[PDB]
């Protein structure tokens, strides 16, 4: 879960 | 143009200015939204673009830290605004995370985001 | 941090970089050629709080093309790790992009990779 | 197949390919300009068993841009996924190599994005 | 020049055959070097370069898949041979994996390798 | 390039 | 990943 | 370019 895609 | 707020198709916000020496400056709000979800943007762009109809060339980077949170990562946008009509900035991406030797590897993942005024759904 | 200081590649070029104590990386980038008309302003961002693991230290930054003596129309971003120790080293790709028509946006990004040390 | 037939970009062009039940891509690459001298030949491969839950089929192929009538001294190579359903897409990244001379190399690699339809 | 056997910086062998008609085929052996570490690789090159000096454009695949194991990935290498003394292949690749569309926009790694005739 | 031509 | 196992 | 340049 990367903060850019979430 | 550049000057802004701007979201890419994934619903995150790119909240710039674009300074007179050709600095960029600003926020990067990952679609969730909220105070974690906010990081620091610094970046550059062509301060005098040709005039022959070409878009202007930018990049930018955001470290993957905040008070709130730490993904040990950076990720670096390049691309290039293109005025006008229904302006819009196209970019790729290169995301890197802190490894160790042996799995630099799976360290870098590259992608494409288009930025537009609009939000969409 | 490890990073603050003057890197070189295998091409000859120069960056001399400052670590900020909030994750800000500031500096100059230059050119083979070392004169003032091949210096241009970086900015980045780096970790300023890796894992201990022995994992490297992730960091970004960009170069727009353009000071007071030339403008080549384009900018270009490396994104990298820093790794520490007596053979410290920065491993990167990067992507550059040059302003073009849309006709011609196919051919506006070249990649490809380097990798800085602290000696020559 | 889901991947075997006919498919298109946004810009014109057309990928006619074949998908081998061992995991081969075979096919034609036509430019947009849809002359004799516009075909060359791809190959590639694929998963020939992929997750059935609705993960996408991992694929890629290259094509070398030289044909009996025109060199252009490149080859790209697409790396992508098939999505099936009603509105099936092929999404890759492609790598576009042109040969140069050792000085050169840097210029050498575009990077870009297509996607492809079942319509056009 | 182009056929025959290569290795990168990490191990891996590369067992390359071209043909007169710009076709690559062979083997890709992971660093293991068991028999559920060879892959299929097929690609395709510039059969007619340029006598100028500049090297010659190429690019294969492979899809991670043989008949032991099953990765739901394939990798694509891009790049071109430099001949002559100390011949070597230099690449950028791009490693995707297959996932679901709420994934997708992490499905590609990108990287670089160097192949040469010396392990 | 051919991949772009028109 | 094969590509890069040991 | 001035990135590659001499």
């Amino acid at each position: 879960s990367h903060p850019q895609f979430e | 143009g550049i000057t802004g707020t701007w979201y890419n198709q994934l619903g995150s916000t790119f909240i710039v200015t674009a300074g007179a020496d050709g600095a960029l400056t600003g926020t990067y709000v990952t679609a969730r939204g909220n105070a974690e979800s906010r990081y620091v943007l610094t970046g550059r762009y062509d301060s005098a673009p040709a005039t022959d109809g070409s878009g202007t060339a930018l990049g930018w980077t955001v470290a993957w830290k905040n008070n709130y949170r730490n993904a040990h990562s950076a990720t670096t946008w390049s691309g290039q605004y293109v005025g006008g009509a229904e302006a819009r900035i196209n970019t790729q991406w290169l995301l890197t995370s802190g490894t160790t030797e042996a799995n630099a590897w799976k360290s870098t993942l590259v992608g494409h985001d288009t930025f537009t005024k609009v939000k969409p759904s």
